[PDB]
């Protein structure tokens, strides 16, 4: 019966208290309040609703902490979503953080490119041994081909971790208690 | 060739192909007397018939003609070999500096900064570093892995970087050549640093799973550790073990009710 108590910003205290998150958001919605969303997306990941930290974090646009939470989730799908988003927005930081994520050095060695580093461009390019556009970032870089000092050894990305799951994991498992 | 005249602002000035040079200021109405290749210096006079004369350096003015008439050869092989002290040095490095001169430059210059600064323009980037030692400045250690990874030279970048502390830009580089232990340490680097964000990222490319749930639980951030563990098969003991702490914690902050719903590993649809 939280709905007659009469202090909306001690409604959303109590929900928080009572663990009821789904009042905490009526009066989130309504309280529109910067400091409050920060205070229900902390109560929703203490509970592991990853659910309802991405409604926050969709509405609020902190798209890099989506992303981060697509990761841990294992959401692949929606991980690209935040590549489109990142990009028709002009944030070379996180169009390349998703590749961190997506693994997809390919896209990343592109990034790099419009980003403005060839050089970089290349490094992915080439330790992952994509040998065609490589040359093609050293030719349209106007680079000897043969002064690119590499490290003494390089790798592909094969070191990251794969979903081992199917499914998403949305919400964390909570006893009926 | 040089024009040498003062000011209506008490200055001495001197001009040459276009450019003018300050000499010095005075707090006195002077007016030029005439220059003495004897004494090698200019001379002055205020109202009251004060003489004043300055050095200037003959060799130096020389130098300076002819490199701005397009004959910086001729300047190099027969005015530098009578050009006395490294001040006089120092004027003509600097003067050839700002006029793109840098080859040339590194050479006549004594003064070690300078050269350093100029081969990195010039792409003589052994110089340089072979120029740096414990040389503090990690400022510098920076600017010399900015202008490696500039000429394609990774490995010259990575070592600069590396002694720069710059963790940002080396993570650019292990991560693209996949160095697990360049990203591992980097990541401990990051974490000492408070640079939360990198660390993760840096784990994360390497493959460091377990660096990566540690990272997340020393931040208090123990369900976002669960659902890590869970989601790259970390393993049920594992994934429990998170959840114990996700649960102790929880106690320790009151909320012992919500503590007691969260499962373990079991409820955890098809392990």
């Amino acid at each position: 019966a939280l709905q007659f108590v009469q202090d909306p910003h001690i409604r959303f205290d109590l929900a928080l208290e009572y663990g009821n998150l789904d009042a905490a958001l009526d009066e989130a919605k309504k309280l529109n309040d910067s400091i409050t969303w920060e205070r229900l997306i902390q109560e929703a990941l203490a509970q592991g609703n990853a659910s309802l930290a991405e409604m926050i974090y969709q509405t609020q646009h902190s798209f890099d902490k989506l992303s981060f939470l697509y990761l841990v989730t294992g959401d692949v799908n929606k991980l690209s979503k935040m590549q489109n988003i990142a990009q028709t927005r002009e944030d070379f930081g996180s169009m390349l953080l998703n590749t961190f994520y997506n693994n997809s050095t390919k896209e990343r060695s592109s990034i790099f490119a419009e980003g403005g580093s060839l050089p970089l461009a290349y490094a992915v390019a080439k330790a992952n041994g994509d040998e065609a556009a490589a040359s093609a970032f050293l030719e349209q870089a106007e680079v000897d081909e043969q002064d690119v000092t590499l490290p003494d050894q390089m790798d592909a990305s094969n070191f990251v971790q794969r979903p081992v799951i199917s499914k998403p994991l949305e919400k964390w498992p909570l006893k009926e208690a | 060739d040089v024009f040498i005249f003062t000011t209506a602002t008490n200055r001495l000035n001197y001009f040459v192909g276009g450019k003018t040079y300050n000499l010095a200021h005075y707090t006195k109405e002077m007016y030029l007397l005439g220059y003495l290749a004897r004494d090698n210096k200019v001379y002055l006079a205020d109202r009251e018939v004060h003489v004043y004369g300055y050095e200037i350096s003959l060799e130096v003015l020389e130098f300076q003609t002819l490199t701005l008439r397009g004959e910086i050869e001729e300047a190099i092989e027969n005015v530098l070999p009578n050009v006395e002290g490294k001040d006089s040095l120092t004027k003509i490095a600097r003067f050839l500096e700002g006029q793109e001169y840098y080859e040339e430059a590194l050479n006549i210059s004594p003064d070690q900064d300078q050269k350093f600064e100029l081969a990195l323009k010039v792409g003589q980037l052994t110089l340089a570093r072979d120029l740096l030692t414990d040389e503090s400045a990690e400022m510098k250690w920076r600017a010399l892995g900015d202008a490696s990874l500039q000429r394609f030279n990774f490995k010259l970048a990575i070592e600069a970087f590396t002694n720069a502390h710059d963790l940002e830009s080396l993570f650019l580089l292990h991560s693209s050549f996949n160095n697990k232990e360049g990203l591992v340490t980097l990541a401990k680097d990051a974490e000492t640093t408070g640079k939360f964000n990198l660390a993760f990222n840096a784990y994360w490319i390497a493959g460091d799973i377990q660096g990566a749930k540690d990272l997340l639980i020393k931040s208090q951030r123990f369900s976002e550790a669960a659902f890590l563990g869970s989601t790259y098969g970390l393993g049920d003991n594992e994934v429990n073990d998170i959840v114990t702490k996700w649960k102790e914690n929880l106690i320790l902050n009151g909320k012992n009710t919500v503590s007691e719903r969260v499962c373990g590993a079991e409820g955890l649809p098809g392990s």
